[PDB]
């Protein structure tokens, strides 16, 4: 086409949707991963992870207010990559790689399971 | 703003 | 910080967002502009536009399912707006520039009335 | 992947 692009507006938009998040606005779901709780919005959800895009796209689970994670993840972990989904920014340390890389493949999230495989080939 |  | 960034991930959640919307997954909301309906989701547009961060985070409008715009809405100029929402880029042309500005200047997006602004300024 |  003949467009034109605002190059800082997905950038923005996502901003926005973490500023949302902050102040609870229109958030659709709780995670629950073991004794912990996460509000999210089921639509960046999905747009991030193959596990959320597989639920919400399913005709029952698309109606649930709450869903229950496998007691094996880790709500650190979870709360690292729930932070990397609103904003890019992986907060990536040698006391929580093992824990993020295993639930970045539980999530389905393939860019940073990537770069968790590097850092820690590195190490090596 | 950019010409993609 | 000690974050690390993934460049393109704003980019590829709003590609996402764009890829649920062209299939009607989870968009909660329908827009009328006079004879026309567009169905989106409430979070992108309070994200994109200064008028439905208003309605959306008003206790009465949050829980509408239709919001009908102001007649003197032009429904095409609104598409385009839409469009660039979800895709950073705006479909800008001498026979649509006037409704597309108008439309821009009604839902409050600031960086799109800019750009129409300048575009104007240069055809004078 | 950047250092911000
Ligand atoms: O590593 C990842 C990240 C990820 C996100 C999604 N998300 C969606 N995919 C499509 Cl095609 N349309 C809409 C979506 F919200 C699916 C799979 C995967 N795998
Ligand atoms: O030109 C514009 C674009 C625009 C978007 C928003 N959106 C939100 N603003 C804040 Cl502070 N938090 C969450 C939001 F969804 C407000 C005003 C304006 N004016
Ligand atoms: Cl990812
Ligand atoms: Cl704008």
């Amino acid at each position: 086409d003949s467009c034109i692009q605002f190059t800082r507006h997905a950038s923005d938009v996502l901003l926005n949707l973490n500023r949302l998040r902050s102040r609870d606005i229109l958030t659709d779901v709780v995670i629950v991963v073991s004794r912990e709780q996460f509000r999210a919005h089921k639509t960046v959800l999905m747009a991030c992870s193959g596990l959320f895009y597989s639920i919400f796209t399913d005709q029952l689970k698309c109606n649930l207010s709450v869903i229950n994670l496998d007691p094996e993840i880790n709500p650190e972990g979870f709360c690292i990559l729930l932070d990397f989904m609103y904003t890019s920014r992986l907060n990536l340390r040698e006391g929580n790689i093992m824990a993020v890389m295993a639930t970045a493949m539980y999530l389905q999230m393939e860019h940073v399971v990537d770069t968790c495989r590097k850092f820690i080939k590195a190490s090596e | 703003w950019v010409i993609p």
